[PDB]
């Protein structure tokens, strides 16, 4: 997980784990794209570049979020393993 | 509605490359004539395309048309060639800037890895520093952006990674290409659309120099 979407540490560890990435799995849209995007709820302030450029990405993706395929996980699923993680 | 015709060029030409994997977004059936050799030369070949330059398109209907670029407008769609005027300027301005600032620089280092040139040290440092800006430009660019033109890919990136993709492969290894990861990031994801994929294959980056 990115620990808390709302705040700026998680922002900042979901920028960084942006570094080298489009999207949040794999190279394709997926609804782990959403999940996410829809957790940090308004767009990460610009020096956060890495996490802004993939919010306006996946913004222009709403209008057709259902249509994205794979399925919604557990936040804390996303991104950088948990070293300690339930399941 | 989309083209149907015939690719004439020679086996993996990363110029062919780029009107391949725009027909991959369109759904152009494209056809790939390759084993040919130096038939350009031949003289229905020389009428049809008198450049006598590969590569070379010829549709189903007789059109045809003979520079890379040109190919792979043809077989694109609106998306790939810009859906507003503002759009297509940009992907003209990469495709532009592919042709000019990419090609010349990146051939110049390339050809002597591949023995195609002759090595002057101080010409392929200088295409070297070339590149470095080039890597440098993408790279800013690319800061606030996943793809070149708008939020989708365009035929701006296609471009753009077909002719960098030589340099990738052969020339840029990690010590070189660490000061541009938006670039790297964005040459990453491109060629693994499932669209670039089915034509570029696994694309290996230069673990060391050529």
């Amino acid at each position: 997980g990115f620990g808390d979407l709302k705040s700026p540490a998680g922002l900042q560890v979901l920028n960084d784990y942006l570094a080298d990435k489009s999207y949040i799995e794999g190279y394709v849209p997926s609804q782990a794209d959403v999940a996410v995007f829809e957790a940090v709820s308004s767009p990460p302030p610009a020096d956060l570049c890495h996490a802004l450029r993939w919010y306006n990405h996946i913004k222009s993706y709403e209008k057709e979020k259902a249509s994205l395929p794979g399925v919604k996980k557990a936040l804390g699923k996303y991104g950088p393993a948990d070293v300690e993680d339930t399941t | 509605a989309m083209a149907a015709g015939t690719l004439y060029t020679y086996p993996e030409n990363w110029r062919a490359f780029k009107a391949l994997i725009a027909a991959q977004y369109s759904g152009a059936q494209v056809r790939v004539l390759s084993a040919f050799g130096q038939t350009n030369r031949t003289p229905e070949f020389l009428r049809k395309f008198p450049a006598g330059k590969v590569p070379a398109f010829e549709g189903d209907d007789g059109f045809c048309v003979f520079e890379s670029n040109a190919i792979a407008y043809y077989v694109s769609n609106e998306e790939l060639r810009g859906s507003t005027p503002e759009a297509a300027a940009q992907v003209v301005q990469w495709v532009s800037f592919a042709d000019s600032d990419i090609v010349p620089p990146a051939s110049t280092w390339v050809f002597p890895t591949l023995g195609i040139m002759h090595h002057n040290k101080q010409a392929t440092e200088n295409a070297k520093e070339e590149v470095r800006r080039i890597l440098g430009l993408l790279d800013a660019y690319l800061k606030t952006r996943t793809f070149l033109v708008g939020e989708r890919v365009t035929l701006a990136d296609i471009t753009v990674v077909c002719t960098l993709l030589w340099l990738y492969k052969q020339v840029l290894e990690p010590s070189f290409r660490q000061a541009f990861p938006n670039t790297n990031r964005w040459f990453l994801t491109c060629i693994n659309q499932p669209q670039f994929r089915a034509v570029l294959g696994e694309v290996k980056l230069c673990e060391k120099m050529a």
